[PDB]
């Protein structure tokens, strides 16, 4: 008969070792960018929003005074 | 042959370095590698339920 040990048609096909740790792309500063960004909204809504806080605070204080007597 | 690691030259020149602020400062690297690969959570686990189901042998 024949023999049957292992070993195919050669090679298996190719095979990859080599290390690989690619892609982040995003990193520049401009990650700095972006998050400064953020704040310079953040800084930008939340102004308004304590302004209009402020008017209902005299509001506010506007009912009272006119209650007090 | 000897291919050795680590032996490099870090860039103190600008645009490496900048990252290298951002990399220490804001932990891109470590959030977005570590966490996210972690995130890779969702691959279904390898368990078997020993009563139930046995692992694999030979003859
Ligand atoms: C325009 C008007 C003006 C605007 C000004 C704005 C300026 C913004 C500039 C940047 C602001 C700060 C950014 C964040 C700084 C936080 C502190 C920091 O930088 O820590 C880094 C520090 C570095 O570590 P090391 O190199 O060992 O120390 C150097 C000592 N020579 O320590 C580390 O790197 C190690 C810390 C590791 C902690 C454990 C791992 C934590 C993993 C999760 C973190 C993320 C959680 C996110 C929040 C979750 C939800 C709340």
């Amino acid at each position: 008969k024949v023999k049957q040990d292992m070993p195919p048609v050669g090679g298996y096909g190719p095979i990859d070792y080599k290390r690989n740790l690619p892609r982040r792309g995003l990193s520049g500063y401009s990650m700095f960018a972006v998050g400064i960004g953020a704040l310079l909204f953040g800084y930008w809504s939340m102004m308004r929003w304590n302004r209009e806080r402020r008017r209902l605070q005299i509001e506010d204080f506007e009912a009272r005074i006119a209650l007090m007597p | 042959t000897y291919k050795y690691v680590n032996l490099r030259e870090p860039s103190m020149d600008m645009k490496s370095v900048t990252d290298r602020a951002a990399q220490t400062l804001l932990w891109t690297e470590l959030i977005r590698g570590l966490g996210m690969t972690l995130s890779y959570l969702f691959r279904e686990p390898a368990t078997i339920n020993y009563p139930f189901e046995k692992g694999p042998l030979s003859p």
